[PDB]
């Protein structure tokens, strides 16, 4: 799913009752990973201690 | 007027998020003045081309 906001009209605080703020709240969701490990190479330059 | 992006983070399931509000900057740039004269007399004005 790609980037969507929300609006929430009414926040709350410590009491339960509202304290005068707004917000706007966003989410996303998406994953990846390497499925063949030998179809790469990749050079580490290391520095010794 | 400046400013900075917010920052994502990725979270669970029934994770609660954490505020993002970005911080605000605000450059400024004077107005100056320059100027010339030249005087003139009124038979030469009528003289030269």
């Amino acid at each position: 799913i790609g980037m969507t906001v929300e609006f929430i009209p009414h926040l709350f605080g410590t009491n339960r009752r509202p304290n005068g703020s707004r917000g706007w709240f966003a989410y996303y969701r998406m994953g990846a990973d390497v499925v063949n490990p030998n179809a790469f190479r990749l050079l580490n330059v290391e520095t010794a201690s | 007027v400046s400013s900075a992006a917010v920052q994502w983070s990725w979270d669970a399931e029934f994770e609660e998020v954490s505020d993002d509000s970005p911080e605000f900057g605000q450059p400024e740039i004077p107005v100056k003045k320059a100027q010339g004269f030249v005087p003139i007399s009124i038979e030469a004005l009528q003289d030269e081309a």
